């Protein structure tokens, strides 16, 4: 995250830590006690799928105080029509082999419905959007969570600075003045959405130009094209091999 | 090409009334207007409709001094990845809303001296239940410019007031005109209202 | 003056400019000639129908609740069935 400031402990309990071979990959979002939302293109070079670790409650990396509860991913799922090395239908639905306990330091995010999501989050003006991503364009990553307050854009307001680059399937949102922006490592981190008293999941952090680059917005998922997709999938029964590809729509 | 895109979006604004204007006249497609602050939700207004304007007054009342933008949607009729849009001019209210025509309260003489009284205007900005006045809203901001004449007289003399009154003198037994204009000095732009209707003696 | 038409509908007031006019509308109305009714306007895409969570239509006029919620008894307000609803931070909470 850049320009942004850490998140206090426990204010972002739907972020979630992606570990592989211990290694940091990327975030993703809480959404009840088994699923996690990330970004597909996360997973794009794993080798070893049994290594793949989902951790809440988390805060300080450096640190352990007992908050953080660890899960293996047992189940990666991935939009058939998203394609390694590109953009579009950049989302990934993941499996917990074993459910999280919900504590005041692990809560899930709401997933919307789509009609709400399209008719009234859509025009909530900022979300937030979080992660241990790098600090600034080519910089280290943070060791605390860091939150960043982000302006969402229709896309004919974002057309210019991607032209022909921004699908249905993502929107723009930030600033043009390369101050604030989310960042290489916060990727599957969520963009939440606050409407009357909680909390919605609306975005997932996906690519960009640099980070905070002057004239460029952040693109993140949206999530409202979903949302259908994301709730059939939770009720089909779990299949043999971590990666799968399921059809969208 | 289901819908096409509003244009030539224009601000009509006048004590604060202000209604947002566009074209073209619908064909086979319906509107939706929203409006926000630079940094504020979206709040729609006049749903799906066919009309090429839209009332935003009670939008922008709330908080004059802000700077607003609207956008237009259009919509495929009975068919209610987003909708084509248009974006209006920025638009701060208190910088930039029509004064409009003053009026004329009274005038009263006494020896060599008038008063002349304008009347104040009230504006669209309600609060507690009423409507706030010209000078509610503008305070030292807004001055009166008085123009005064005679039959005799080879061109119009001018008085200006911070207040809603001018004192000025004049000659014993003649009868004069008057005609006030709405004056904002610190403005760039609409710093003067139209002329008030004429009064005489 | 161009108020002589009347066009200020609804107990509205008529105020004369110099080649138009202005409409000051009671408070349940606005418009150029305060022809709109506020409240005869409940659906979803307008203030999402005044449900605190999800609305539907076709005509809320039926607000609805995410799991872990339920609806409230004036119709529109959700309110936590579970100990740890989604969307809801604990720590602030308390
Ligand atoms: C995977 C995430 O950690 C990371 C988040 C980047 C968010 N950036 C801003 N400014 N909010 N995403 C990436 O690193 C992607 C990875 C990628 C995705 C699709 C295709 C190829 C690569 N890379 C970027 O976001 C860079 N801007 C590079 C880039 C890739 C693709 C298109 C345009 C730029
Ligand atoms: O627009 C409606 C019309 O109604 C009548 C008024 O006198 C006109 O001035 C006005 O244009
Ligand atoms: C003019 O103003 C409107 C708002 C109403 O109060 C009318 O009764 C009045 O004459
Ligand atoms: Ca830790």
């Amino acid at each position: 995250i850049v320009g942004g400031k850490v998140c206090p402990k426990g204010e972002c309990p739907w972020q979630v830590l992606l570990l592989v071979n211990g290694a940091q990959l990327c975030g993703g979002t809480l959404i009840n006690t088994i699923w996690v939302v990330s970004a597909a293109h996360c997973f794009d070079k794993i080798k070893n799928w049994r290594n793949l670790i989902a951790v809440l409650g988390e805060h300080d990396l450096s640190e352990h105080d007992g908050d953080e509860q660890s899960r293996r991913v047992a189940q990666v799922i991935i939009p058939s029509t998203y394609v390694p090395g590109t953009t579009n239908h950049d989302i990934a639905l993941l499996r917990l082999h074993q459910p999280v306990v919900l504590t005041d330091h692990v809560v899930p995010l709401c997933l919307p419905e789509r009609t709400f999501s399209e008719r009234t989050l859509a025009f909530v003006r900022f979300s937030l959007v979080s992660g241990w991503g790098q600090l600034l364009d080519r910089g280290a990553t943070a060791l605390e969570l860091m939150v960043l307050n982000v302006p969402r854009l229709m896309t004919q307001d974002c057309e210019a600075s991607y032209p022909g680059k921004i699908t249905e399937y993502m929107f723009c949102a930030g600033y043009s003045d390369g101050s604030k922006d989310s960042c290489k490592g916060d990727s599957g981190g969520p963009h939440a959405t606050h409407y009357r008293g909680t909390w919605y999941l609306t975005g997932i952090v996906s690519w960009g130009q640099g980070c905070a680059t002057v004239g460029h917005f952040g693109v993140y998922t949206r999530v409202s094209q979903y949302i259908e997709w994301l709730q059939k999938l939770m009720r089909s029964e779990p299949r043999p091999g971590v990666l799968l590809r399921a059809p969208f729509p | 090409t289901n819908t096409v895109a509003a244009y030539n979006l224009t601000w009509k604004s006048t004590n604060f009334k202000t209604i947002l204007e566009w074209e073209p006249k619908p064909v086979n497609q319906v509107y939706t207007v929203q409006i926000s602050t630079k940094s504020g939700d979206w709040k729609s207004k006049c749903f799906y409709t066919t009309d090429t304007e839209c009332d935003l007054t009670d939008e922008i009342v709330k908080d004059v001094k802000q700077t607003y933008l609207a956008r237009v949607f259009s919509y495929p009729a009975g068919n209610v990845g987003e909708p084509l849009y248009e974006n209006s001019p920025e638009f701060t209210p208190y910088l930039e809303t029509n004064l409009g025509q003053p009026t004329i309260q009274s005038f009263e003489q006494v020896g060599t001296k008038v008063n002349v009284t304008v009347e104040d205007e009230r504006t669209l900005v309600r609060r507690n239940n009423t409507f706030l006045s010209l000078r509610d809203v503008f305070g030292k901001d807004l001055i009166y410019t008085l123009y005064y004449w005679k039959s005799s007289s080879s061109g119009k003399k001018t008085a200006k007031t911070n207040t809603n009154e001018f004192l000025i003198d004049v000659d014993k037994g003649e009868n004069y005109c008057f005609s006030v204009q709405a004056v904002i000095p610190s403005r760039t732009v609409n710093r003067k209202s139209t002329d008030s209707p004429v009064e005489c003696m | 003056d161009q108020c002589a038409s009347s066009p200020c509908q609804n107990g509205g007031s008529c105020k004369d400019q110099l080649q138009s006019y202005i409409c000051f509308c009671l408070p349940a109305f606005e418009g150029r000639n305060c022809e709109t009714h506020k409240d005869d306007q409940l659906i979803c895409v307008n203030e999402n129908g005044g449900c605190e969570q999800y609305c539907s239509d076709h005509t809320k006029r039926s607000c609805r609740c995410h799991e872990g919620y339920s609806l409230l008894a004036d119709g529109v307000s959700c309110t936590p069935t579970v100990e740890y609803p989604c969307g809801k931070i604990p720590i602030l909470e308390k």
